[PDB]
């Protein structure tokens, strides 16, 4: 059976193949539990504040068709689409906060300054003392000055500092409460690759409080991190609390050995560091931790990244940061609901596996023309044979993204190269446009028409490997239904290759951490949990507010 | 001109819509007043509101060589007509329209979306075009709809009568007459008197005239020559962008 | 000369001016008129003396709806504009006989300022023009009326606005064609961050002069960005010639042959005929009742297709006298020509892609605006490397008054002052002459 | 000449070279050597061919700790550096025998590239140098090894990094002295966003040559920023001459008279004596056992005070052979001299203010760093208009190895490549000679 058949049967009373149904007799918004909750809440809101708010009689009357429930892919959780709106989903808000409040800061230059400029010794015992110091200071507590006022430890309970290193012997000498154990979090072959990449380097993973991250912005993270690293360096290694050498630690922590989650953006979309637009597709694939728990199923790994990116890039980034309002919930849910993209991508995997074998296909246009065409035709035919499927993903943009994501990921499964996978993405768009004489919304295929010629370009603002591209790549900077899927195509060849990471091994290790609030090993499972209002986020002010 | 490759009925139907020498088959008669009523921009007999004074009221070789359309001479507003095409064998389809509009009509501003397709031009010239769009095989009163907003329906299942879903129900199928009546204008304002849109085409004629590829009609994967040209354009675009 | 191509140059009336001109004679790196055009844009500043006087008189400085009650200064700046402009020129100029130019317009309400080229020979970028002009007029106003130390800061706010608290010259009463370097979408984009309305305003709504000047600016930026380097240099030169310079009268003849009754589709058919006639394309393969065309010179096919694209804009938007349809023309001219021939469209799809988002961001809610507010440095219209914006300049020139944000609303100070420079108002004239003068030095 | 001042020019050894030179012969707007220095900085790019080869061989591209497994390309770039550099120069140059320069360094591991001036005559700013250089070497490497269409994008990533996803050339293997125009604190600041370590690196740690070059860059930017226009032009020229050019051997003589045993306070006392000796200052009023000094030429007093500031830095930080104390010298030389004389300190307090934050942001936790990482475009050190950064260049030149972030750590590619150009390495030589050659044209 197709993976989406069960979800389609849950949505409609008719058989999935039936072309006819009945409309207009469903009661409008009264058919929906969620819309009913919203109407009652809108009445209470307007009554309490004295200004009209939510009103189902404004504009056109929702609910002339079936207001569908959605199955979160890989789960058995069925929710109305409103429960997958990022405003209504605390798991989605916490996923972004966990990314926004994270920064990676090396200790290698700092330890060099301690031993050379200060002439003091660095040992695993001093590192442990520093880490115990920094985990007191990082949430906002004092270590040096008299009469300091501090943050409430319970309001900032999610902030901490951990370290990792490729040297197993050094890692075992640091207090294990502060260590991200690569050998426990990653499988053997992945752990050896990551430990070989890190080597003797020691790297901090800093997470600042969520309540600060929500109060301020992403650019606060690396600054907040550096201040408390600097204070703990002063305390733990007995510096003068403000001498010349203290400036080296500040420059080291703020610039020299710091890895931001997102780079800053240009003026038209002015934003500082650690905003979604600055997160390249390769980082996003590595932030997602599906690679270390589902490493035998490259489809599952690739689609968990799609879910991560589709929610972040389309719902939060493009749907709020860059636009706002009702937003782009269903533009993104098309990529992680009803097992639709899963069915399409498992087909392409099996097609590639039987014909070529994973990563065994030639890395040329012939493999692109073959795999992308076959998967696209399979995906588009499913909408033609299952009218309930076409009514489900009713927007052409939705369908174009799902079909091309399967075609792109499948082509990358074949070549082991993300760039030919990207070429398959755009070919899917061109074939899709001609098959149904439609594609996406008014401006969906700006990048799609620029796409083919810019896949292998080498010019200034055109040429980049897919892993290095992101929401700031000029063609990609505006439009829904692409960025989250591009992250999946970046993951696709490395998942098929068994690679431990897509673009940055430090980023991959930095989120293999059980003290995170959001579970990046089970992104879609977390989305379902937040939709059911069962997710416990950080950063709440309940402790400092009346009952 | 070749317009479009392929050997299917769909490919030929796309060439027919684009070719200005192909006379579109007229399927229904609609009065001039009904076209103005369906557009909903002005009442019948109301003067054309002007966005700028007439042209008669600088030196440029282009201006002197390009004859302006009648609405631009008078200074008419730029208004629109917008259609939604069901993916279940509607005769016209979104990209087919925009391609055909810019082959057949002068001074046309066409836009393509999955759930709607729009053309904007001078008001009095729009009325001339809308007559051909509504009376000919561009339009079917069951699988197509004139919708200025709330266009949801192009990808939905049909109702019991074979009508496309319409959130505002601008087009009503009459079981007693077997004909479709338009009770509202394209923006959703109720009309004083409905406009007869004729009988819906039967499924046999729909499949003969449709321009969408489907597995239960003519699949795009079966029009191997059309797919070949699209793959060729993809390869040539890739090579050109590289060198 | 690196390339063997030669082109015939024409004027804005379809008359032949010079035959067999080497392709590189039109290059921004070689053409002296293009060099004068680029340098003129860098160093020209408009000063709104009436705005400075009104801002000081009302203490309305520093941005929209801003005012500091109690700071008002009543100075007759326009009445003394001759003395003020003369005093400023003394500070702007390097020597008494450099190319410094300060002219009053509108009876002293405006001032055209051209900062001498000597200041830019020792400058890294182009910001010296507004910064030297602003401080010279600030000092000249203060010296003219002996403004006290305690009030002079209001003159500074009236001239340059809220800078440096704001990054831009927010609320300034001076204008240039370039924006501050911080607002570049990327390095090398400065010649693209020129609003189409600025070009249409100072070209006085002449279609060919706006189209030529837009192509000159767009393709010159392609050299600064490095796109027109090496393997791609000939493609951008051919596009500059055939799309923007009316090379071989191809754009002009196509518009004439389809101006009375033609459509976008008919311009395509004639272009494919002309391209097949001139050996640019040839039938490579035949399918079932369908000829697949090929070419051995993609750069030349792109130039011919770009010429037909420009003509399709002039035919389609000229008939409507409304610029808005240019985004549709840029899209479906390229869409139709690909399935008509089997060859890639202009810029290998980049114009069609630019047109898709340009259509969207000019017919929706998410941003953008009218066709006149866009430019090569806009996120929506930066993707095509010089082949799409020139068609918008021709379209906005033909617009009979259907745009809320026309050049009169956003480029009023530009149309009055920058149109006075003959190089920019009629750039097709000087560029064709310069190519002929250097044709035997290439 | 606008000003009557004349100065006597000396070399880096205290020897008189040319007497009674008009002040404006040292002006960036007039001096041909300063023009050669500024234009050379705009068009000079260093290419790390060894870094590109290592990035391709390991697929480590796009930023720190970044790698794409499976993308590795084994190309012998350094072994074929002669052919690659020759092909790149062919694309970089405009015409034959123009001022294009491509030289190999380190046996082909490095490449010095100087983009021809003709490309900048038609460009708005300076980004053409890295953008044309990067794409020429990308194309040259691809042509050299026939890199396939499917692999060429890795060569692009190896050369220019994560651009345009990042705003900067994040992870690039090319280097310039200027940064991207988007990173300017304000318009006209590009010549200030040059790290002090960059200047010290290519001056090979010569104190006077580093001080001259820093003053040349800082004060030239003051012209582009509009600060050195009109009422303030003479002050910046005098500061350029006396503080950076060793005018009248004042900095040299002050350093000589206090080099063996002197302190900042002793340099102040000698400077105040010299100003009183030369008629620059005079006793204006007498308090109780305290003489209040005045002046009729604040610009000249500022220049004399600026000379002693540079000399006090050379005496104080030279004795310590550690640059860090320059922030203290810049502060208390100005603090002490105001209560020593009753006259305003250098830049009317702006040097003292800059020093306060510079001391703070180089001895605390909130940012900044070592003295070598600062520049005129840094938020901490942008406030003094050209009178403070040159003293930091002189101090870092005297640092005997006490800095973690020295020029060897942050400016290694600059020290190897940009020092090869004689104009940049020894700017005091050429600027003094050029001023003498034009002394009768001013
Ligand atoms: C007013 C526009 C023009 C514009 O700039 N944005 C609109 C409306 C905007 C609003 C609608 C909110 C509301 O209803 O009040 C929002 C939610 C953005 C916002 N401001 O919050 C949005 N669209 Ni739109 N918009 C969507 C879509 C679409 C599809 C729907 C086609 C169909 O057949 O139903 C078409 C484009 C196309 O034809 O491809 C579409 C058009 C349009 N989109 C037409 C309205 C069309 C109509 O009259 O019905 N969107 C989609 O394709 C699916 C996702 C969906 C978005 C909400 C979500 O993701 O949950 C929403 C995204
Ligand atoms: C284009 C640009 O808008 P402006 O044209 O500059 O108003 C930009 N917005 C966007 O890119 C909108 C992206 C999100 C909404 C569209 C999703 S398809 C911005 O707000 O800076
Ligand atoms: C100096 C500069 O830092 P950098 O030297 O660039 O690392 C700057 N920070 C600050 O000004 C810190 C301000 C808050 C801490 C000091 C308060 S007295 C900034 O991050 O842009
Ligand atoms: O109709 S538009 O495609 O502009 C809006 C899509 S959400
Ligand atoms: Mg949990
Ligand atoms: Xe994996
Ligand atoms: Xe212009
Ligand atoms: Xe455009
Ligand atoms: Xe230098
Ligand atoms: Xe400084």
């Amino acid at each position: 059976d197709k993976l989406f058949i069960n979800a389609l049967k849950k949505k409609f009373e008719e058989s999935p193949e039936e072309k006819k149904t009945t409309f207009y007799t469903l009661g409008g918004w009264k058919q929906s539990e969620r819309k009913t909750e919203f109407v009652n809440a809108g009445k209470e809101v307007a009554a309490k504040r004295g200004i009209p708010q939510y009103n189902p009689d404004i504009g056109t009357p929702l609910g002339q068709r079936v207001l569908m429930p959605y199955q979160v892919s890989t789960t058995d959780t069925y929710v109305e689409g409103d429960d997958l709106h990022f405003v209504n989903n605390a798991a989605m808000q916490q996923m972004w906060d966990d990314i926004r409040r994270t920064v990676i800061v090396g200790l290698n230059h700092a330890h060099a300054v301690i031993e050379k400029r200060l002439g003091k010794e660095v040992t695993p015992e001093t590192i442990t003392h520093y880490l115990e110091t920094v985990n007191h200071a990082m949430p906002g507590a004092a270590v040096v000055q008299e009469h300091m006022v501090e943050t409430h430890p319970a309001l900032v309970a999610d902030s901490y500092v951990k370290v990792f290193t490729g040297n197993d012997e050094i890692a075992d000498e640091i207090d294990p409460a502060f260590v991200i154990d690569i050998n426990k979090q990653f499988p053997e072959d992945q752990a050896e690759t990551l430990k070989a990449e890190v080597g003797d380097g020691i790297w901090q993973v800093v997470r600042i409080p969520t309540i600060v991250s929500r109060t301020c912005d992403g650019a606060t993270t690396s600054r907040w991190s550096a201040m408390q690293i600097g204070m703990s360096m002063i305390s733990a290694y007995k510096q003068a609390a403000g001498e010349a050498a203290t400036g080296d630690f500040a420059y080291a922590a703020k610039h020299a050995e710091v890895i931001h989650m997102g780079t800053y953006l240009p003026v038209r979309r002015a934003r500082g560091e650690n905003e979604p637009g600055g997160v390249p597709f390769g980082y996003l694939a590595d932030i997602c931790q599906s690679s270390r728990v589902n490493y035998e199923d490259p489809v599952r790994v690739s689609l968990d990244v799609v879910a991560t990116g589709a929610m972040l890039y389309d719902q939060i980034w493009l749907g709020s940061y860059m636009s706002g309002g009702v937003g782009f919930t269903q533009y993104a849910t098309a990529a992680y609901t009803d097992n639709i993209l899963d069915d399409f991508t498992y087909f392409g995997k099996e097609y590639v596996e039987d014909k070529y074998g994973l990563c065994e296909a030639p890395n040329n246009m012939d493999t692109v023309l073959d795999v992308a065409t076959e998967v696209t035709f399979y995906g588009l035919e499913q909408y033609e044979e299952y009218p309930a499927l076409l009514e489900d993903q009713f927007g052409g943009s939705q369908r174009a993204a799902v079909v091309a994501a399967a075609a792109g990921c499948s082509t990358a499964f074949a070549t082991g190269n993300a760039q030919t996978g990207l070429s398959g993405w755009y070919l899917s768009m061109y074939l899709h446009k001609e098959q149904h004489s439609r594609l996406g919304f008014y401006g969906y295929d700006l990048q799609d028409q620029c796409g083919a010629s810019n896949v292998f370009s080498i010019r200034g603002d055109e040429g980049l490997p897919l892993e290095l591209r992101g929401p700031n790549y000029p063609n990609y900077a505006m439009n829904v239904g692409h960025q989250g899927e591009y992250a999946g195509i970046s993951q696709a060849p490395h998942a098929a290759r068994g690679d431990a990471f897509v673009f940055n091994p430090l980023v991959k290790i930095a989120f293999a951490d059980d003290n995170l609030v959001f579970d990046f090993t089970n992104v879609r499972g977390e989305f379902a949990k937040g939709a059911l209002r069962e997710f416990e986020p950080a950063g709440e002010r309940a402790l400092i507010t009346p009952a | 001109a070749q317009y479009y490759p392929g050997t299917t009925k769909v490919a030929q139907n796309r060439r027919n819509f684009c070719n200005p020498e192909y006379e579109l088959e007229k399927l229904r008669e609609i009065s001039d007043e009904d076209v103005v009523k369906i557009l909903g921009h002005r009442a019948p007999g109301e003067e054309y509101p002007s966005v700028h004074p007439p042209l008669e009221e600088p030196e440029d070789a282009i201006r002197e060589m390009v004859e302006p359309i009648d609405g631009a001479k008078a200074g008419d507003r730029v208004r629109y007509i917008q259609f939604t095409d069901s993916m279940y064998f509607a005769p016209a389809q979104p990209y087919v329209r925009s391609r055909a509009y810019l082959c057949r009509y002068r001074g046309a501003d066409a836009g393509t979306l999955s759930g709607r397709q729009i053309i904007e031009t001078r008001e009095r010239d729009l009325e001339k075009i809308s007559k051909e769009l509504l009376e000919t095989e561009f339009f079917d009163p069951a699988r197509s709809g004139v919708r200025g907003k709330s266009v949801h329906g192009h990808s939905l299942r049909l109702d019991e009568d074979g009508m496309m879903f319409d959130m505002l129900r601008r087009q009503i199928y009459n079981k007693d007459t077997g004909r479709v009546e338009m009770v509202k204008n394209q923006i959703g304002d109720e009309l004083d008197e409905p406009v007869d849109l004729g009988e819906p085409l039967d499924e046999e004629t729909l499949m003969e005239k449709t321009t969408i590829y489907r597995v239960d009609g003519e699949a795009y994967r079966d029009d191997v020559e059309a797919v070949e040209i699209m793959q060729r354009i993809h390869v040539l675009r890739s090579q050109g962008g590289f060198n | 000369a690196k390339f063997e191509d030669k082109v015939d140059l024409y004027d804005d009336r379809g008359n032949l001016v010079e035959e067999q001109v080497p392709l590189e004679a039109l290059s921004p790196l070689r053409n002296p008129a293009i060099k004068s055009i680029v340098q003129g844009i860098k160093r020209t500043v408009a000063v709104n003396l009436e705005g400075i006087e009104n801002a000081l008189k009302t203490a309305k400085v520093g941005g929209p709806a801003c005012k500091i009650m109690g700071r008002e200064l009543d100075l007759d700046i326009v009445g003394n504009a001759e003395s003020i402009a003369a005093a400023a020129k003394e500070m702007i100029q390097v020597t008494e006989d450099d190319d410094t130019n300060v002219e009053l317009l509108g009876g002293g309400k405006r001032a055209l300022v051209q900062v001498p080229s000597a200041r830019f020979d020792v400058a890294a970028e182009y910001s010296a023009a507004p910064l030297v002009t602003a401080t010279a007029f600030v000092q000249a106003i203060i010296n003219e009326f002996d403004v006290s130390m305690y009030d002079a800061n209001m003159v500074k706010a009236a001239v340059l606005g809220r800078y440096p608290q704001s990054v831009e010259y927010m609320g300034a009463n001076i204008a240039t064609m370039l924006d501050i370097p911080q607002k570049l979408e990327g390095p090398g984009y400065a010649l693209r961050n020129i609003m189409v309305n600025h070009v249409v305003a100072a070209t006085l709504k002449n279609t060919l002069q706006a189209a030529a000047l837009s192509t000159i600016l767009e393709q010159t930026a392609m050299f600064e960005m490095g796109d027109a380097v090496g393997a791609f240099e000939r493609m951008h030169l051919l596009g500059l010639a055939y799309q923007g310079m009316n090379a071989d009268n191809l754009v002009f003849d196509l518009v004439k042959a389809n101006g009375k009754e033609g459509t976008v589709g008919s311009v395509i058919a004639d272009l494919v005929e002309r391209a097949l006639e001139d050996g640019v394309i040839k039938v490579e393969k035949e399918l079932t009742d369908y000829k697949v065309y090929g070419t051995d010179d993609l750069a030349m096919w792109n130039a011919y297709a770009a010429a037909g694209l420009m003509a399709a804009t002039m035919v389609n938007q000229g008939a409507a006298r409304a610029a808005q349809g240019v985004s549709s023309t840029l899209l479906y001219y390229n869409d139709l020509i690909e399935f008509e021939t089997g060859l890639p469209s202009v810029d290998f799809g980049k114009v069609e892609g630019t047109a898709v988002g340009f259509s969207f961001f000019s017919h929706s809610i998410y941003g953008g605006g009218g066709p006149g507010i866009f430019n090569g440095n806009h996120i929506v219209t930066r993707h095509s490397k010089g082949f799409a914006i020139p068609c918008v300049a021709a379209a906005m020139a033909l617009d009979a008054g259907t745009q809320m944000f026309s050049p009169e609303a956003t480029s009023g100070l530009i149309k009055e002052v920058f149109s006075q420079v003959d190089e920019f108002r009629e750039p097709l004239k000087y560029v064709v002459e310069a190519a002929a003068e250097i044709k035997n030095e290439i």
